[PDB]
RNA sequence: GCCCGUCGCUAGUACCGAUUGAAUGGCUUAGUGAGGCCUCAGGAUCUGCUUAGAGAAGGGGGCAACUCCAUCUCAGAGCGGA
RNA sequence: GGACUUUUACUUUGAAAAAAUUAGAGUGUUCAAAGCAGGCGUAUUGCUCGAAUAUAUUAGCAUGGAAUAAUAGAAUAGGACG
RNA sequence: UAUCUGGUUGAUCCUGCCAGUAGUCAUAUGCUUGUCUCAAAGAUUAAGCCAUGCAUGUCUAAGUAUAAGCAAUUUAUACAGUGAAACUGCGAAUGGCUCAUUAAAUCAGUUAUCGUUUAUUUGAUAGUUCCUUUACUACAUGGUAUAACUGUGGUAAUUCUAGAGCUAAUACAUGCUUAAAAUCUCGACCCUUUGGAAGAGAUGUAUUUAUUAGAUAAAAAAUCAAUGUCUUCGGACUCUUUGAUGAUUCAUAAUAACUUUUCGAAUCGCAUGGCCUUGUGCUGGCGAUGGUUCAUUCAAAUUUCUGCCCUAUCAACUUUCGAUGGUAGGAUAGUGGCCUACCAUGGUUUCAACGGGUAACGGGGAAUAAGGGUUCGAUUCCGGAGAGGGAGCCUGAGAAACGGCUACCA
């Protein structure tokens, strides 16, 4: 999430060790570090172009995408740099031989490299514990805004 | 029967938490502490026995004390402990100056001596020399092996330039 | 649960050991060492349950204490020594030389080898990793760590060792078409030349295999051990060479040799 | 003692949790050293599986690096003036990581004046050779030189004195020095 | 903490207890083969029942199926070896046929009578059980 | 013919109920708060480093000037450790 | 190795899959419940077969299918390719 | 192995229950009980209470024997046989026992550590340790301080122990050492050139910080400040080395440093010779214990995905005194609201949250045989939890242990 300010905390926001020297005259100002999480998840343009800091950012931070890779629908975007997605599914009951509707709300960290809203079907990858309820990180916004501009007005 | 304990003060009895290697408590398990009663270090009337030490001689002899004498049961067993028990200076062959004890085996008279530890012996020097020798030997060993891997990669690069020139 | 599990309840003990259900409440806990617990074979099970050279484990311990056994060189007086796959058991008395290896029933076979063949070992590398002071090292499956190997060697590449000393000789790379011994699964004991390695990034690489009978099976890049070229292994395979006879064919062969 | 499990606490759903099992030693937590300044006193804690941490309480000298000079000098630390977690760690001059101190600014002088012959603020042959060789690389920076004048250099602690027993940090520079400057004089 | 010395029973037991006809038949079997308890009928008919069970289980499988192959002809070898199943009618449809009589008339009890050595099935019993 | 309810007898069960009734169990405020653990101090005693007096030992090797290593003892000054 | 990809349910084969249990093959514990034994000569100096197979259903993985049934797409063209 | 039968009516056909009928690794109780094999067994209620005994100790040629110990004999005047006690080392954290608590916990199948610790075993792994450094520092090996023991003792009373006299170490505490090499620095002098040089300092490993190398997406050029190697003196600069991963700030390496300095052998048993410069000079055999880092193994800890019985006469629940998240620290072996400080207002919910219940440990499993189901699982295998309740903690690789201690309640 973030937006603006970037340096907006009591402690300086700097990526670890990524040093740039004031003696060294520069046009880039601050030297930047990035990578790719693997699993064919193309490290998004806005992650390298970006100006934020997020040490929980999978592409420009100090975490690692590994384990399960899941997808789900976005039901919540309120908490700063973290959202809540709802994976639905059907559970097979043999006695009646029928599948019953069920769901789970996974809390997932979302880097300021994305522009997530409620609805955008999204793809996240498991990581380390980053919080009390966070074990995943958004790694591909599959949807968009669900034909939102399509609902407009007249002329 | 409770014991005193230097540096607890009080002419009373206090229950203290005792640990390893400290008066009035010998532990019974690895790091096993125990809270036991103890008597203060301040002499009172409640005492049955008082442990005293003669520090300066009087003007009269004391029966089972000053008068009679009794020897330290043992003698020096380590090397320099002997040498410096007699003040011999490091040379005077410490394999003689060790006290030997006569015990009589009825109609056999036995002379038993300790066992001088920390003595410099032919076998210990043999060992030390073996240590240095082994260390240096494996040192040069690993150096040469390092050189041989270096040459392996060398005439690996050689086949690199050879095959890359081939095309 | 408070510390190291020092016992072994005889019912938990790996089935390929072949121990009898009744008569006993415990089994030889494999000691720590080169082989994983449930893919090892205690020298007490070997010098007794397979070699019948003993009865009481006490006799086993006595035998071992008289140095009359040695694994890949060193004597080994650990009654429950965790010996296992590709290892070499030497008996100077009896003049017997054994290689611990899988049949096709995925058990452990009483395999006798030459005294000559009993001085080299196959060893799948588990890691080609750089070490301290620059020294590169390969660590093969049997805990063996050998420094200064070959930049042509990568992970899962098998290896022939001097045993007598600790040096790698000719190494067999992991390519399509290399004679492969299966170490784990219910396709273990089998052998079959490699067909094709299903990749799957960070998700257990499947290994497609076809033996010498035109039969095919898959496994994973874990249970797969390389041992040569088609028809051309590097060690002495046992009587069956991992072809896995079906049940009816087994009914046939064991009743094929019928006339007394 | 302090027990860093998650087994207490509420679940994210809000429900209160029962008590399965008792406090386990392997999930312990020990007290914050609350390291102070002055006269080295360091007590070692026996951590898990052998291994020691060196809980430091009172520390007067630390090894501080100058990022754009490739050097590190063991200097005398002189109090905290800023800390992003709490101001108590500043009023108390408590030494923690990420803390901002002012250091001796005299070994860095004696080094810099013996490496450039330029001397902050405001004769040998080989020496002059080396100096002429250098220079064209000694503009320092307004803030670091101004820092030098007073004889106290803003540094930022980077080691963990509770853990390591070390009080190492780095001289501030660039946008970071700028940030802490701003943030510092503004709150006076 | 040991291994369990496992077990099973060897007899099933009639649903209806007082069906006259089956009491007739079972009693006949008793006075024909010199049996003791009505348990030696139940047991045998239960063994047989498990056999028939496996049989009709296989029958549903495709013919020349792996399991039908191996286990079918295995059970066939089985029922032939003792002399319950005929070498003539030797293909598992006849094990689905079968009858308890074929098990009854194969006992050592019975065969020590079938060619003399007895004159009566009871003398067979006694002589067998007496070493 | 069947048959309903009040009323009367015996037995059993459950309910309402003054007692703001009573009992076991789990949580929990407030107050008091043992114990070990960390921590500021403490310093029975008990060694130790550095600055030196008053007697001997052991010699870097000299005709007189000159000078190194380990060890033991007390009237007497600083830097700390258990 | 660079560069991008509408998401599913379903089914298939397979991998991963402790043993005891269970279904079940062989072996006459004299029979049976069991046990995993055992069977052979040269029974005065070994010969030898075994200790199988199956189920292991939901979920995760791997794969073959493309019907059935959902899903997303270009209408203010803010479309498609070049 | 797909079976019904008796009871409502005068009689009938229904609905429907009742009763019969068969099993039960399912308890009990009653009557009778001869033979072989197999042998479960204070779970249910009272994880209620316990007399007494016993259940964890342990020695190799190879850490310590002056027993005033027993025995000798082959020697063995330092010790050498064997060996109580005591030190030291390791173990006592496994095993056994119970099922109380426990319902998204445990457990299960499936995962993750690019999120950590790990005695051991196994395979590797150490030439630097002193210091203005010719009149040198024990390394032919530096310091004591204790038990056992002797001796004087205290208490009604315990595996209670006090004062004194001795003495060991692979215990306690110290502390020398080894070749070459080149690299990074300082540089006395000489001489201005285009510039070089004596010999002085630093460079084991570990520690903590900061910086750097760790290329590789197909191919070329100009310039600035540094500045390397060979002179064919306008200058070129060609051969120029590159690990792993799906993925890293990974392995690995460099510089500048820092440390009440990690480790780098003052250890033990058998043998006892090789070679002369005959010095009690100098080397040397096999294997034991130890010793830092890496791997390995036995492990451990958290961890992803899906799965629980009854309950709405429980509908809202979570933020008190963390509830959901961001930042920073602190703490951990390490991830993390694990904790603190600031900040935000979030998190679960009829697809049933939260709460209550459970005479609920979970699973492998078990009983009942058309099928679908139903019921059960304290209990021999795995995983968890506890040792009357609670908390606290010592020791240690590993315990919040209980045949450990400490405190409180009973």
């Amino acid at each position: 999430s973030t937006e603006l300010t970037v340096q907006s905390e009591r402690a300086f926001q700097k990526q670890p060790h990524i040093f740039n020297n004031p003696k060294v005259k520069t046009s880039k100002r601050t030297k930047r570090w990035y990578k790719n999480a693997g699993l064919g998840f193309k490290t998004p343009k806005t992650a390298i172009e970006g100006s934020y800091i997020d040490k929980k950012c999978p592409f420009t931070g100090l975490v690692s995408i590994r384990g399960k890779i899941l997808t789900g629908t976005v039901v919540s975007t309120k908490m700063h740099r973290t959202i809540v997605i709802r994976r639905a599914y059907l559970h097979y009951i043999p006695k009646y031989n029928r599948y019953e509707k069920r769901h789970k709300n996974v809390p997932v960290h979302v880097s300021p490299a994305f522009r997530v809203q409620v609805g955008d079907i999204v793809t996240v990858g498991q990581c380390r514990p980053i919080s009390k309820t966070v074990r995943f990180n958004v790694v591909k916004v599959s949807a968009a805004x669900x034909x939102x501009x399509x609902x407009x007005x007249x002329x | 029967g409770f014991p005193m304990k230097q540096g607890v003060l009080l002419p009373t009895r206090i229950k203290l938490l005792l640990t390893k290697n400290v008066s009035c408590y010998r532990p019974r398990r690895d790091g096993e502490r125990k809270r036991k009663s103890v008597r203060g270090a301040i002499v009172g009337p409640d005492l049955a026995v008082l442990a005293l030490v003669i520090v300066k001689k009087g003007e009269q002899e004391l029966e089972g004390l000053t008068d009679t004498t009794v020897p330290k049961r043992l003698g020096p067993k380590r090397a320099n402990n002997i040498r410096k028990f007699f003040g011999l200076s490091k040379e005077d062959d410490v394999r003689d100056f060790v006290i030997r004890r006569e015990v009589t085996k009825g109609e056999k008279t036995y002379t038993k001596a300790p066992k001088i530890q920390r003595l410099v012996t032919p076998q210990r020097l043999q060992r030390k020399r073996h240590q240095r020798a082994l260390k240096v030997r494996n040192a040069q060993a690993q150096r040469e092996a390092a050189a041989e891997y270096a040459q392996l990669l060398a005439k690996r690069l050689s086949e690199r330039k050879a095959e890359k020139a081939e095309i | 649960a408070r510390g190291p599990k020092k016992h072994l309840k005889r019912l938990a003990a790996p089935h390929h050991w072949l121990l009898d259900k009744l008569s006993g409440c415990y089994a030889p806990r494999p000691s720590a060492g080169p082989h994983k617990l449930r893919e090892s074979l205690p020298l007490i099970v070997f010098l007794r349950n397979r070699l019948k050279y003993a009865l009481n484990g006490r006799e086993v311990k006595a035998i071992l204490m008289q140095r009359h056994v040695k694994v890949d060189g060193k004597v080994r007086t650990d009654t429950t020594y965790p010996a296992g796959f590709m290892d070499v058991i030497t008996l100077d008395a009896t003049n017997e030389n054994f290689r611990l290896v899988y049949d096709v029933k995925g058990r452990f076979a009483v395999h006798r080898i030459t005294d000559e063949e009993a001085s080299y070992k196959l060893g799948k590398v588990k890691k080609v990793q750089l070490g301290k002071k620059g020294v590169p090292y390969v660590v093969t499956h049997d805990g063996r760590t050998i420094r200064y190997p070959d930049p042509n060697i990568k992970v899962n590449d098998t290896v022939k060792i001097d045993l007598a000393s600790g040096k790698i000789t000719d190494f067999i790379k992991f390519d399509a078409g290399k004679l492969v011994y299966v170490t784990g699964g219910r396709n273990l004991g089998r052998i079959g030349t490699i067909v094709h390695k299903e990749r799957h990034d960070g998700g257990f690489d499947l290994v497609h295999i076809k033996d010498s009978l035109d039969n095919t099976f898959v496994t994973r890049l874990n249970n797969v051990f390389v041992i040569g070229e088609q028809g051309k292994p590097y060690i002495s395979l046992p009587k069956g060479k991992g072809i896995k006879l079906s049940i009816a064919e087994e009914r046939d062969r064991r009743r094929a040799q019928q006339g007394l | 003692g302090i027990s860093r499990d998650s087994r207490h606490k509420r679940s994210a759903t809000g429900a209160k949790r029962a008590q399965f099992r008792k406090k386990r030693k392997f999930e312990l937590g020990r007290q914050p050293a609350n390291t102070k300044i002055g006269a080295k006193r360091i007590h070692s804690v026996r951590t898990r599986g052998g291994n020691k941490k060196y809980r430091a309480l009172r520390i007067e000298t630390g090894n501080f690096s100058w990022a754009s000079e490739g050097i590190s000098k063991k200097t005398r630390i002189a109090g905290v003036v800023y800390h992003p977690s709490n101001n108590e760690l500043v009023r108390t001059n408590t030494l923690t990581k990420a803390a901002i101190v002012q250091i001796d600014a005299t070994p860095f002088r004696q080094w810099f004046e013996a490496h450039y012959g330029q001397t902050l603020g405001k004769k040998s042959k080989n020496a002059e050779r080396k100096w002429a060789a250098r220079a064209a690389s000694a503009k320092i920076e307004s803030s670091v030189e101004s820092q030098f004048s007073a004889g106290r250099l803003y540094a930022c602690i980077s080691s963990r004195p509770g853990q390591s027993g070390r009080c190492d940090g780095y001289i501030l520079e660039g946008e970071e020095l700028a940030f802490y400057l701003r943030r510092l004089t503004a709150k006076k | 903490p040991r291994a369990p010395r496992t077990y099973s029973k060897t007899y099933s037991t009639p649903k209806r207890p007082y069906e006259s006809s089956r009491l007739d038949a079972e009693l006949k079997l008793a006075g024909e083969f010199g049996l003791k308890n009505k348990k030696e009928i139940y047991r045998i008919s239960f063994q047989l029942s498990k056999i028939r069970r496996a049989a009709r289980d296989l029958l549903t499988r495709d013919e020349k199926d792996p399991k039908r192959l191996f286990e079918g002809n295995a059970l066939i070898r089985r029922l032939v070896r003792v002399g319950v199943l005929s070498e003539d009618k030797k293909k598992l449809d006849y094990v689905l046929a079968l009858k308890v009589e074929d098990f009854l008339e194969r006992r050592l009890q019975t065969q020590v009578y079938k060619l003399g050595l007895a004159k009566s099935v009871h003398h067979a019993r006694v002589l067998i059980t007496q070493r």
